[PDB]
């Protein structure tokens, strides 16, 4: 119905999480971090039509789920503080 | 080579098709041993004969009761036939048990010792009182010479088994429809043809 | 079938045939005939 | 890499192996030459490691045994539901939970036995049960007996399905070792699927069907006029009338306006004043949170999609400077041995059972459960005993692993090697702590005994004289009480009424009253700490010395369950790891008996009772603080003052408890015959009886031998634990049923 | 190997499956068509290629009948061919007594259920033996109709003179093309039946009535606004 308060950063959380899962700089199926400082290169399993970035469907699912957890949590908690 | 009880299945090893009324249905492996099979065939034959006689008697008295005679239904028949009888219970029970002891003991010893009672022991009867097959006696229980022909005896044995199985399956149905409707079997049959769509086993309250 | 009937002759023939028979016999005797403290002589 | 490796049709399904009783082991296949063969056949029936060394075969055998256990538990659960459906008075108890006593067992009138069928009220007579099944059936909405009948039938169907699953997975489709070794996949599915989906489904049931108990049953509505549970599920108006948030219809859940579901997802710190248990809305909100927590927890390990973790990597990345290598071959230890996993699982399982026992009496979660002292004391005592038995079993299987599956090649400088390296220091320190706790925790009792006997009551450790107060627990109690004002603002009140100040009472009887702590609580708490340390000393010594001791250097090759090592070195009887478990079992019994005694007397003297207009009167005279400081106080005011109901129980309805009381005493006294005597005496006595039979030619074909050395110890410990536990059981049940 | 497969393929899935089966699209991420599963002999379990492809085609045909029938009396009910009395929803015609039950039938719903049990038990049990014993229902006497139960090499496609009275597989290319057509339409019908059941719970109306409401208001009558 209305998309202007909760919609504004729910979109923000999911999007930032997609940037991480794609433009590198984030644990994914194409890049695994062993010591949380560096990210090793691992051969992908399935094939993505993503343009040479080797993005996979499981990457979309994992990063979207984590972004949803961080986003949902922020929204319920932010209301408790007094904001939104 | 013969029609089985489950089209496509395989019959057991101890059931070749030589037995009377063989179809290959034995999943719990009963009567696998030769002695156990010898006992089970006689148990089936005696059950088939008693079931045929009981079902025929129940249908006879039920049809006669529907026609107008003074016949009680198959259920609770012994209750109203004993209150107005001079034969006392207990005495009648043991009289029946005493006669059946003699008959069933001679039949049992005929099974353990095949062809043994026909030795002139019981009032001098040698030709008769000796069975011809497993649960098929002869001599006295065959007034008409219909067993002296294997070509017809085999087919007649098949008819006896196939009729006895349907009769005992019908006797089990007599108890169920009686306990579900409290009416006579001939009353249930006439009521089903009067309304085959409305009345059935699902529109009687019980069994739902 | 021979293996099942020979299996039934180890521990059930002594712990569930005799036990059930003897227990049922004593219980049915004490059920139809109530509590017996003498030979009723 | 994680796939489903199955091996179809590995074992035939016939009765050929049922003919020969001894066939799993190569030693029992020769037949029974001596009577010891029968006992060996029973003692080696489940030792799958002794059957073969095939880890795949061992894993398949334990996987089918699990299904058999589940079928047994499901049959027992269905039996309880069927008994409550047909042979109970649940419908009568549902309209009067504060006056009719529960009963779900009727006895047939054979020899006497009519007296046992006690008048429980409500036009019914039977055995009074103390299982709490009626309170549980009240908590999740269940009005008639048709639902209990349907639950019993459904459980029997599921039991048949579990038994069929066991036969199928061992004879028709058996898995492989590569399938069993997927611990990451198993942890992911047990955390995400089992626990998480179980909490989510139970939360849904409490959100829809537990509605009569939270809104209509507690309001005084007759159980017959209450709508059926499916009406609340289908008709939204009938649920919207009870809770107005249901009128929103999944809109605040997906629009993140969770504040709208504040009527059926409350966070109330307390008990329901009409029933005595926790709020159903609070338990529902609780299950919803737990489901989310476990669902997010089940995504930690990596299985087949790259993302996730590796347990081997997490263990190998933990190396410190005080432990050398540390966690080097722990993955290889925990993924190739069943005893290691069994020891860890049994330890955590027993400790969890003890946690359940404490939290159930602390925060009662079922309606009309706190006012049923019989079921309260019964549930606490039962869960405590089950927990203690499981921890002793954990101490047993750890030694079994250390004796059989311990290879000194994959463990060079890890935690296991370092722990086995300084075992002498560990055992000596535990020994000193044990002795110190014993002196300082039992000498105070003996000191108070001597001070009271000598006529000097001002020189004893009591509240009036020289005291010892548990200030740490008093401070924690105060912290938990004043905690919902500063450190828990969203909570309405304290999570329990154990430390509060508001006594709640349903039906005139006290439900949950505040608990105070004094010097006697300090003394009994130190008694508990002392017995726990002795039990852990015996078990840990057995595990650390089960491999090879300094007295017997070849104890590993001798096996796990062996008599001794002869009369050398002065004598080496019970030097095996199995013997330590036998000694441990004894100390666990001695510890838990004091734990349940402390619970029963403290509750009966400080919480339970009945409230009137002129104060609250406890069950006993409130003599917990003035009679627990002396040993004579226990034997006089607990065992002698109580148990009078058990003693005078003849001819009443609870007449079976006096018979069970005396009978349990005989079993305990019978254990000493097997525990003090040896074996040579019985072997020579059996020889004389064999001569008597040979004189009449009635010599048994299988020569009659005496029991083994370990068999006599096993028989003695089993009879001892059975007699003592059944004695305490009969006493507790008769006392609390005839009083509470 | 050459065809553009579906999204969500797998390396091992492409290792054990590629352009051989009719519904071959490389979509099996869970790994159920792997030949390593059930590596022995005999009867075995259920997760295996022979039984899984059989279950997929049987599900496809049953779902096609279900999706065509769950919306037919409602589509004709909105039209003027069927009478409005018999044009009821697919969940209120006796399937669930609580949702509803049709009244004027020629028999009681339980009686119709027993007749259905006997009839479909004969059909499904004769269908099972052919899978257990290939081409065995043409030997035992079954009212002289043994000539129509000859079976075939594949249990999924029996053929014969009855099930294939109108011959269409004269060429292997046309037979495989028709097989692919059956597989794709059956998968679409399975998704349509899943949609029919899920839409029946949220909206509480018939499947065709949801389409009519969505066409008249695309934003006012959508999934996001339905749970409100
Ligand atoms: C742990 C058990 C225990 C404890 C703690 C006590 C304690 C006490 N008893 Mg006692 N008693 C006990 C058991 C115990 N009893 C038993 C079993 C009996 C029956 C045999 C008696 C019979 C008895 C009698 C008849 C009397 C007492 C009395 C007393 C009191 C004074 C006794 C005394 O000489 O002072 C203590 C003397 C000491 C030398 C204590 C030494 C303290 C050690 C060194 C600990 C401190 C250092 C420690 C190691 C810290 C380490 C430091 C680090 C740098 C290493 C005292 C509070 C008397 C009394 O009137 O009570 C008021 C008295 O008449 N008791
Ligand atoms: C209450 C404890 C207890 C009990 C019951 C017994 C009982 C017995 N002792 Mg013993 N003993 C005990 C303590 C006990 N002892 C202790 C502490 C010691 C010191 C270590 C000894 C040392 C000892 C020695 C050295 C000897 C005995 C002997 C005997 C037997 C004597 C024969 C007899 O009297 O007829 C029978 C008396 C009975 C009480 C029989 C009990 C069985 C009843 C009928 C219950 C049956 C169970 C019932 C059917 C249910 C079974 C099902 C169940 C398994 C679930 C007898 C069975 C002597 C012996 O061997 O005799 C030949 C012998 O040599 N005892
Ligand atoms: C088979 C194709 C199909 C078609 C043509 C339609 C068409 C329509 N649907 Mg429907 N739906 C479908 C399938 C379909 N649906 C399925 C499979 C489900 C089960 C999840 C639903 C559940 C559903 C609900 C609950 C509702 C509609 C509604 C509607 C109407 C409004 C459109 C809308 O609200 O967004 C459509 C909403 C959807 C959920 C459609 C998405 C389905 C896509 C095609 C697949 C989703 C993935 C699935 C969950 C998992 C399968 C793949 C898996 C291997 C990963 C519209 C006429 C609404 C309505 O009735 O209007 C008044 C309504 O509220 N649909
Ligand atoms: C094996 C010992 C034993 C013996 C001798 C009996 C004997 C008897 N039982 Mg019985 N029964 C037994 C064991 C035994 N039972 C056991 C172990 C069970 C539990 C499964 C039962 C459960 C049982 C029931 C439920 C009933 C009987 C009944 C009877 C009586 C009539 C049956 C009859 O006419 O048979 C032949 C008589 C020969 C003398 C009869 C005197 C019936 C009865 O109560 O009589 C009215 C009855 O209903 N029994
Ligand atoms: C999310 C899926 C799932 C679920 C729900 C379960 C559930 C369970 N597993 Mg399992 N497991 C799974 C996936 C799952 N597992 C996977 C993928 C693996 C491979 C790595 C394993 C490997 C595994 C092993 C090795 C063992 C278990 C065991 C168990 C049982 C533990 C019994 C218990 O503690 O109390 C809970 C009891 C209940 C909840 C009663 C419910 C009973 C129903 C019938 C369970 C049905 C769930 C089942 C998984 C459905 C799929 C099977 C389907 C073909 C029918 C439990 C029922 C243990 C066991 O076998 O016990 C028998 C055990 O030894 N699991
Ligand atoms: C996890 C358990 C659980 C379950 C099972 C339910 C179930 C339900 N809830 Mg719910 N709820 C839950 C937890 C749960 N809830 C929790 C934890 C909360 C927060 C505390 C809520 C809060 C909540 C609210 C506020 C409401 C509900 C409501 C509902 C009802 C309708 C919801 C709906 O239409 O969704 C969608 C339903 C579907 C998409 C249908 C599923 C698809 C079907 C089964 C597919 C089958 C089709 C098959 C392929 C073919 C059919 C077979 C045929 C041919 C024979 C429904 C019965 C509503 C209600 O009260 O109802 C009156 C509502 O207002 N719930
Ligand atoms: C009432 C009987 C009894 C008693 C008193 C004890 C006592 C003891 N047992 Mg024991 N045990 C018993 C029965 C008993 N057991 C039985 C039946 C079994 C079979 C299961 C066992 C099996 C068992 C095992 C396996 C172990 C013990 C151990 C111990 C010691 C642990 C010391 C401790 O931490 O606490 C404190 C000790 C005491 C309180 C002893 C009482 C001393 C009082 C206070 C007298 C005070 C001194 C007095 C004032 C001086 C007297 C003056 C005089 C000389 C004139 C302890 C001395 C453990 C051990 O060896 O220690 C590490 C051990 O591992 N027991
Ligand atoms: C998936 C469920 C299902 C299935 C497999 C069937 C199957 C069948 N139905 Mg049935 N039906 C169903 C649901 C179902 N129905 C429901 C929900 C109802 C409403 C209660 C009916 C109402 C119904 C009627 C009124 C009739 C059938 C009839 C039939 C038979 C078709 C006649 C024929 O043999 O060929 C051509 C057939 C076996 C006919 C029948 O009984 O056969 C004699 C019949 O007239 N059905
Ligand atoms: C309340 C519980 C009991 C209280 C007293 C406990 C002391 C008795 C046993 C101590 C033995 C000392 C030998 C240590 C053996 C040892 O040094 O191990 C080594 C460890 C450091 O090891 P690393 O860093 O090398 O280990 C890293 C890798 O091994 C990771 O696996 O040091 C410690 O354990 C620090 C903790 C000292 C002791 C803390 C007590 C732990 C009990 C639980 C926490 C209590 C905290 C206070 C709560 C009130
Ligand atoms: C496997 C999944 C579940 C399958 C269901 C299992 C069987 C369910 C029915 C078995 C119960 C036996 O039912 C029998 O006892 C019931 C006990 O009150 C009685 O039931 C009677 O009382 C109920 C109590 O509310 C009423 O709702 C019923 O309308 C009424 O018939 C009847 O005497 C009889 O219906
Ligand atoms: C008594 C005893 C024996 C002798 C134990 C024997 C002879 C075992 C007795 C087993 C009996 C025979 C089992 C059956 C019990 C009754 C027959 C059950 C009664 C059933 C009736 C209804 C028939 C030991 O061998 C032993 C060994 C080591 C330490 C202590 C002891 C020990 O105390």
């Amino acid at each position: 119905g209305q998309s202007g308060s909760v919609r504004a950063i729910m979109v923000s959380s999911i999007g930032a999480c997609l940037f991480a899962s794609r433009f590198g700089l984030a644990p994914s199926v194409r890049k695994n971090a062993t010591a949380a400082g560096t990210d090793l290169e691992k051969s992908v399993h399935a094939a993505g039509d993503d343009p040479g970035a080797g993005f996979t469907a499981t990457d979309v699912l994992a990063m979207g789920a984590a972004g949803h957890a961080i986003g949902v949590g922020e929204w319920l908690a932010q209301l408790a503080r007094g904001g939104v | 080579d013969r029609p089985l009880w489950s089209p496509g299945s395989e019959p057991p090893a101890w059931l070749d098709g030589s037995l009377a009324g063989d179809y290959g249905f034995d999943p719990l492996h009963l009567s696998e041993e030769p002695e156990m099979r010898k006992w089970m065939v006689q148990a089936e034959l005696v059950h088939c004969r008693w079931a045929m006689l009981g079902v025929a008697g129940i249908l006879f008295t039920s049809i006669g009761a529907k026609a107008g005679g003074n016949f009680p239904d198959w259920y609770d028949a012994g209750k109203e036939l004993q209150k107005n009888s001079d034969i006392p219970l207990g005495s009648l029970i043991f009289t029946e048990l005493l006669l059946f002891g003699w008959v069933e003991t001679k039949r049992l010893y005929d099974l353990r010792n095949p062809g043994s009672q026909g030795d002139g022991s019981f009032l001098g009867i040698t030709d008769g009182l000796k069975g011809k097959e497993n649960g098929y006696p002869g001599g006295l229980f065959d007034p008409m010479g219909m067993s002296k022909n294997e070509a017809s005896f085999k087919e007649a044995k098949q008819k006896e088994v196939k009729n006895g199985r349907l009769a005992m399956l019908a006797f089990v149905g007599f108890i169920a429809q009686h306990h579900a409707t409290h009416k006579s079997p001939i009353d249930n049959l006439l009521d089903h043809v009067a309304d085959p769509f409305h009345v059935t086993f699902a529109t009687n309250g019980v069994s739902i | 079938m021979k293996d099942f009937t020979t299996y039934l002759s180890t521990a059930p023939v002594v712990g569930l045939g005799w036990a059930i028979f003897t227990s049922g016999l004593l219980i049915e005797i004490n059920r139809f005939f109530p509590d017996p403290l003498v030979f009723s002589f | 890499k994680v796939k489903i490796a199955v091996d179809r049709n590995p074992v035939e399904t016939n009765f050929e192996k049922w003919a020969k009783p001894g066939h799993f082991s190569r030693a029992l296949a020769k037949g029974p030459n001596t009577t010891t063969w029968i006992w060996n056949l029973h003692a080696d029936a489940h030792d799958f490691d002794n059957h073969t060394s095939d880890l795949e075969e061992i894993s398949r055998k334990v996987f089918s045994a699990h299904f058999g256990q589940l079928g047994i538990i499901l049959i027992w659960l269905s039996g309880m539901y069927f008994h409550g459906a047909r042979f109970s008075n649940y419908e009568g108890w549902l309209s009067d939970p504060t006056h009719i006593k529960p009963s779900a067992q009727v006895v047939w009138p054979i020899v006497g036995q009519e007296i046992l069928n006690g008048d429980v009220g409500g036009g019914f007579q039977g055995i009074q049960i103390t299982s709490g099944f009626f309170q549980l059936w009240r908590a999740s909405g269940i009005t008639s007996e048709l639902q209990l009948y349907s639950t019993a039938i459904g459980g029997l169907v599921l039991a048949a399905a579990c038994f069929f699953a066991g036969w199928f997975h061992y004879h028709k489709a058996a898995p492989k070792l590569e399938w069993f070794q997927n611990v990451e996949s198993m942890l992911n599915h047990h955390l995400a699927g089992l626990l998480g989906l179980g909490s989510l489904a139970w939360a849904g049931h409490q959100i829809h069907v537990s509605l009569p108990v939270n809104k209509l049953l507690d309001a005084g509505v007759d159980p017959k006029e209450i709508p059926l549970p499916h009406e609340f599920l289908l008709n939204q108006s009938i649920i919207a009338d009870l809770y107005p948030s249901f009128s929103k219809g999944l809109a605040p859940f997906f629009t993140l306006n969770w504040a709208e579901y504040s009527d059926f997802l409350t966070f109330k710190g307390g008990l329901n004043p009409v029933t005595g248990g926790l709020w159903l809305s609070d338990t529902a909100h609780h299950h919803l949170a737990i489901a989310v927590l476990f669902l997010v927890a089940g995504h930690q390990y990596r299985t087949n999609w790259g993302i996730g973790h590796s347990i081997k990597d997490i263990l190998e990345s933990h190396k410190g400077p005080f432990t050398g290598n540390g966690h080097a071959g722990l993955y290889e230890i925990l993924t190739t041995s069943w005893h290691a996993q069994l020891a860890i699982n049994l330890a955590l399982f027993g400790s969890l059972s003890i946690i359940v026992a404490h939290h159930m009496y602390a925060m009662p979660p079922y309606p009309y459960l706190a006012t049923d002292y019989g079921t309260q004391l019964s549930l606490f005592t039962h869960h405590m005993w089950i927990g203690g038995f499981c921890v002793v079993g954990a101490g047993a299987h750890a030694a079994i692993f250390m004796v059989r599956d311990y290879d000194p090649t994959n463990n060079y400088n890890n935690l296991l090697d370092r722990v086995i390296r300084h075992r002498d220091a560990i055992i000596s320190h535990l020994n000193w702590v044990s002795i110190f706790l014993g002196f300082h925790s039992f000498g105070l009792y003996i000191h108070n005994d001597t001070m009271s006997a000598l006529g000097r009551p001002q020189d004893m450790f009591s509240d009036t004289a020289i005291q010892l107060q548990p200030v740490f627990a008093q401070w924690i109690q105060n912290t938990h009480f004043t905690a919902p004002q500063l450190t828990a603002p969203n909570a309405l009140a304290a999570t329990s009424l154990t430390w509060g100040g508001d006594v709640v009472a349903v039906g005139g009887k006290v439900a949950m009253m505040p608990i105070a702590l004094g010097t006697s609580d300090f003394l009994v708490h130190h008694i508990h700490a002392f017995t726990i340390h002795v039990t852990v000393l015996i078990l840990l010594k057995g595990v650390l010395f089960a491999r090879s001791s300094r007295l017997i250097p070849d104890k590993a090759n001798l096996g796990f369950r062996f008599p001794c090592d002869g009369p050398g070195r002065g004598g080496t009887c019970q030097v095996s790891a199995w013997d330590h478990v036998f000694l441990g079992l004894f100390w666990m019994y001695n510890s838990l008996s004091i734990v349940i005694f402390h619970f029963s007397w403290k509750m009966q003297s400080d919480v339970w009772g009945t409230v009137t207009d002129s104060g609250v009167s406890h069950i006993t005279g409130g003599n917990f603080a003035q009679s627990a400081n002396t040993i004579n106080g226990w034997l006089r005011d607990f065992l002698w003052a109580q148990s009078s109901q058990v003693i005078q129980s003849y001819g009443s309805a609870l007449s079976a408890y006096g018979l069970m009381f005396l009978g349990a005493h005989f079993v305990w006294a019978f254990s000493l015959m097997f525990l003090f005597s040896g074996r040579g005496y019985w072997q020579e006595l059996i020889e004389s009886i064999v001569w008597a039979h040979n004189k009449l030619r009635v010599a048994p074909s299988i020569q009659p031998r005496a029991l083994s050395i370990t068999q006599g110890r096993a028989v003695g410990v089993a009879h001892y634990l059975l007699g003592g536990i059944a004695t305490t059981w009969s006493f507790f049940l008769a006392r609390i049923i005839a009083v509470g | 190997s050459k065809d553009f497969l579906y999204v969500g393929s797998d390396a091992a899935a492409l290792k054990y499956l590629d352009g051989t089966l009719p519904g071959d699209y490389g979509f099996d991420p869970l790994g159920l068509l792997d030949p390593t599963v059930s590596n022995g002999q005999g009867a075995g379990g259920f997760v295996n290629p022979r039984w899984l492809q059989y279950s997929e085609v049987i599900h496809a045909r049953w779902a096609m009948l279900g999706a065509a029938g769950c919306i037919a009396p409602e589509i004709l009910g909105k039209a003027g061919v069927i009478p409005a009395e018999t044009a009821v929803d697919w969940f209120r015609t006796g399937v669930i007594p609580p949702a509803g039950v049709y009244k004027d039938f020629w028999a009681d719903p339980f009686t119709l259920f027993f007749i259905e049990v006997v009839a479909i038990q004969f059909a499904e049990l004769k269908r099972l033996q052919d899978y257990k014993n290939p081409g065995s229902q043409s030997r035992q006497y079954f009212l002289g109709l043994e000539g129509l139960f000859k079976g075939s090499d594949n249990p999924a496609y029996p053929g014969g003179p009855f099930f294939n009275f109108a011959n269409f597989g004269k060429t292997e290319a046309e037979m495989k093309k028709l097989k692919l057509n059956e597989i794709k339409n059956g998968r679409l019908a399975m998704l349509a039946m899943f949609g029919y059941g899920a839409q029946a719970v949220i909206t509480g109306d018939g499947p065709f009535d949801n389409l009519l409401a969505h066409l008249a208001d695309p934003t006012g009558a959508n999934l996001i606004t339905n749970l409100g």
